[PDB]
């Protein structure tokens, strides 16, 4: 299908998997990072039915499946389920076997080493990829956005890494890893929805709450004022259709879910929020770095698609940041897909052809080689 | 129908203000 | 066979009656949905013509 | 013409036994679950006269026989009479000996386990069947009806089981079994026909009422309005010919009997009826498995052949159901016989040839094997 | 009959309701949380006969009544039946007039708000109670158990709450709330008793199974070894006498019912089981919290009364827990009554007097006041 040995690129986290080939401007296919298994005893014979379901298969038949994510809080723990995901991710939908194509995968410097080691090891030992590279998602978001400098606040599914980069250099001492992410925002929402009479416990119920969140919730620019109205009037309530015909009406709960990003104490976290971490990543850097990082706060990844988040962050950051200086957010429509796009850009750069770990180097050094070669 | 007409008008006005703003900032920066 | 055919005829008259009702309900529901849906959402696109002005 | 060891299929209720061989689309013959015995003193001699009559023999000579049905609410208690029925069924009409063929028998999922153990034991120790398989009646209607998914409402002679099945899997926690069946409907009708001046008490009289019900009764869609006119005018009455040439004309009793299925209080049971049990089975299933069970209300067995029932059941679930959801009923002509048909389908599946208990496995394990091999 | 102007305490749930006065160490009486209504047509006249019966009245005359409870998995929906229960409980059984006494009612902290709002509203608007306080069941359990710290497993009729508390503080991010409870265990037992040949359907039949469960069921220390013998030999069977003189003999089913708490799949629930959810509540807490929660697994509510439950829970946690830590279950005689006792303690604490909502404050603020003063 490919007319060149183009690298394959995939952003595969605790949430979703985005994949396509280097040189495109988008993933060709997007899957959840899910492997599903039946939680019921079969009654009818000759029904087909798989032992395990992968990605979209797992969500489509979820009514009787338990759905697990092989990646949690930024790290792969279930390597077996990841092999099934990688095959589906790169071959079943793109029709490209990694054996003849280099592969670029993503993480962050505070992401435990086993993640980068298993990503590299699986593609080399199970898929026989000729080469590998592990990228920082912040690097890729900045390439996609047309920047070398900025803070990439990736507010994803299992972890927020908040990684500062200046003029193409990582500033790792200033990375603020926060135990608050989209999966926790889902948990908050089901607890507040329980307060309103709608309890969600099972896998199907969990996936529904994540759908409610993704389509109904918003950040807005001022939560105290938003709550003063949302808590007082039905005019800010929105109906969501549960896939059984029931309707759930969500009010100030509609923004109190994402509000956790500005109030982590809601889920038991000792933090003031993502704008505080953006501020601190910049603060930890020398002042001649800081001025450019404040002027280039970058949104990437998940949750960046909640209405009001790019503008709320600029307001919250300028409120912490020194005056006179211009504080600005970079938040293009190429948001959440900027990490994948940067992977395409990086994988295909002529100068990046010297940055790939080759299979021969891998076989000689072992799985730990990624720590010597990626960043 | 998506409100693309104003994603585009927004960009035009964004450019108009960004340019006026660039000038506001320069005009003050120039001292 | 007649009572059965009559049951079938009556069944079909009743089934037809149920479907005379359901066809009219679909004729009225399709009507109402179009009448309210394209009329409202197309109107919302007319409103786009104005909403997105300025 | 049986030159192949095809499995035999025999569905045995409190009402009728449907039997034929696997691979057909209908039972070859119906044995109406009966062993009849004379209740009078003989005076003439050299009259032949059996100690007991079986199946159609019991009905043909019923004028002086008491008729005993071996199965109560779908449970075989009189196993000796079932052996008489099975010998007659298999050898005289199907023209087969179970010794040369695998045999498939059926029962509701919550039917006490003793029943499935005896069905397995009898065919192996009395009939020397080379193999056995006890099937779920709900499953068999789904095969016959072209479904893998739906609520199967088996409103037969014995017990109404009501079991939701999704993608070929049981959802057993959502089974809503009712002690409401065709044999209670007959008793109710005998009592209300007594109110009209036609008392029915004894076996011959009981058989007449059962026949009246099957041919004259219906449910319609609105009981109270149907009663308002049935109780006011001869235009809703229907005549039935009694065996001795007398005629019984029946008015609102024509529907008051069938109505018991929707109003079980008519026979003293604290229940809301079959449409609420069907609805609750959908409700008790997972949130992502209800949008499919609403669209798949599946009929099984008899009473599904009452005029107005296909639409009343779809209507009652629709009335109980939330809006937006699509509610649909499956009520094929393969009614009152869909379970037998499913038995033929299941017995014959290539994927089912490993589900059969062989005689050797049975002899080594005993009757309890049915719970290890069938369900 | 009480000698002080004290507060009243009433732990009214989906199962049973316990009541007495604040300052005692036990409720005066426990009643089923039931309002009963006739399900039969009367024939004799001058027979008295109520439109509705409450508590002991509802159970005493149950032979001709259909019985309902007002609380659905911890949530009050039938506030009119709650009114009947509270009136009888306070007026006839505690022999007090709520108008002259503060009243304390209970609910899980994650219970939908309507529950706490109706408890506060009805006692103030229909009973004119001078003051109210809706209490947290986990708090009450710890006060009865002699603790400030631990995981409270109230494993009740409605819902299992499972909340970690440390030094008197809630740790809400770690509440592994679960929709698995005693009411499901009863329905499960009815289905498995049906498998053994003893069908149960009606309210009387349900009350009988509940009584069977409460006297015969147990958890055991090892489910697999217990079933290996119980399912193979009569030596572990125990009989129960049904009120009509029939005898039911129960084997491994005797423990399969409580086993459901550890194995939720038995009722179609997707859950790790009460011991793993307990483990996770401990593990979700900080390192300097975990050691104290391991040593303090705290019981309240029903189901904590099954023989072997305290010991199986301690074994399940120690088997998951790290070494060095001493894992302990707190399962005092105050079992099932831990919440009522705690209610008495809380209502009477001098440090709690300011926490009571007065009638004047209620009338000025309206029903929403419960969230300003209680929780
Ligand atoms: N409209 C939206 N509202 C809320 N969250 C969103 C929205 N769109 C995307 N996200 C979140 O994106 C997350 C996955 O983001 P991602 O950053 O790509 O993971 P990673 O980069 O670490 O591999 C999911 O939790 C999803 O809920
Ligand atoms: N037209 C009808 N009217 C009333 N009841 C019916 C009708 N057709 C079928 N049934 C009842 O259903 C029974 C046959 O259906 P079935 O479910 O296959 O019972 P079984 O368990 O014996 O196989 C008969 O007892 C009959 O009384
Ligand atoms: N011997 C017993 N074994 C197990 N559970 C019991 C026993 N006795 C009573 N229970 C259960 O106690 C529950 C009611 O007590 P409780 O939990 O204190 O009410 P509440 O939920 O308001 O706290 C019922 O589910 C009942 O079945």
């Amino acid at each position: 299908d490919e007319d060149e040995t183009t690298a394959l690129v995939c952003d595969n986290g605790s949430g979703l998997v985005k994949a396509g080939f280097a040189g495109d401007d988008a993933p060709r296919a997007v899957f959840p990072s899910i492997v599903g298994r039946p939680r019921h005893q079969g009654v009818m014979v000759g029904m087909g039915q798989k032992d395990s379901y992968v990605g979209d298969e797992a969500q489509s038949k979820r009514g009787i499946l338990t759905l697990k994510y092989p990646i949690e809080h930024g790290i792969i723990t279930n390597w077996d389920d990841m092999e099934k995901i990688w095959h589906h991710t790169f071959y079943n939908e793109l029709r490209v076997a990694p054996e003849e194509h280099p592969t670029l995968l993503t993480e962050a410097p505070l992401n435990p080493k086993a993640n980068r080691e298993k990503m590299t090891q699986i593609m080399f030992e199970t898929f026989n990829v000729p080469a590998m590279y592990v990228a920082i998602q912040a690097v890729l978001s900045l390439y996609a956005s047309g920047r070398t400098t900025g803070i990439v606040l990736d507010s994803g599914d299992g972890v927020t890494h908040n990684v500062p980069i200046y003029e193409g250099y990582a500033l790792p001492h200033a990375i603020m890893r926060l135990d608050l992410a989209g999966r926790d925002l889902t948990d908050y929402l089901m607890k507040i929805l329980t307060e309103r009479g709608y309890s969600f416990v099972t896998t199907a119920e969990r996936e529904i709450v994540r759908d409610i969140k993704e389509k109904l919730c918003y950040v807005a620019l001022d939560f105290e004022n938003e709550m003063a109205t949302a808590a007082s009037s039905s005019s800010l309530e929105k109906s969501y259709e549960l896939p059984d015909g029931q309707v759930i009406t969500i009010g100030n709960e509609r923004f109190r879910c994402p509000e956790t990003l500005f109030q982590p104490s809601f889920i038991g976290m000792e933090s003031a929020g993502i704008h505080e971490t953006t501020y601190n990543s910049i603060m930890k850097c020398d002042i001649d770095i800081r001025k450019d990082l404040y002027a280039n706060n970058v949104m990437s990844g998940g949750t960046t698609m909640y209405p009001g988040i790019a503008d709320r962050m600029q307001k919250e950051i300028t409120a912490l940041a020194p005056s006179t200086m211009k504080i600005k957010i970079i938040a293009p429509p190429e948001r959440k897909y900027s990490v994948w796009i940067g992977g395409s850009i990086l994988a295909s750069l002529s100068t990046f052809q010297q940055m790939w770990i080759t299979k021969q180097e891998y076989d000689e050094a072992g799985p730990s080689i990624v720590h010597r070669k990626c960043f | 129908a998506s409100m693309d007409a104003i994603k585009k008008k927004m960009q035009m006005l964004k450019l108009d203000k960004e340019n006026a703003l660039d000038r506001a900032e320069q005009a003050e920066a120039d001292k | 066979k007649l009572k059965e055919a009559e049951t079938r005829a009556e069944f079909a008259e009743r089934s037809v009656t149920k479907l005379e009702k359901s066809i009219d309900d679909l004729e009225d529901e399709l009507y109402a949905q179009k009448l309210k849906y394209k009329a409202i959402s197309e109107e919302l696109d007319h409103a786009l013509n104005d909403m997105t002005s300025i």
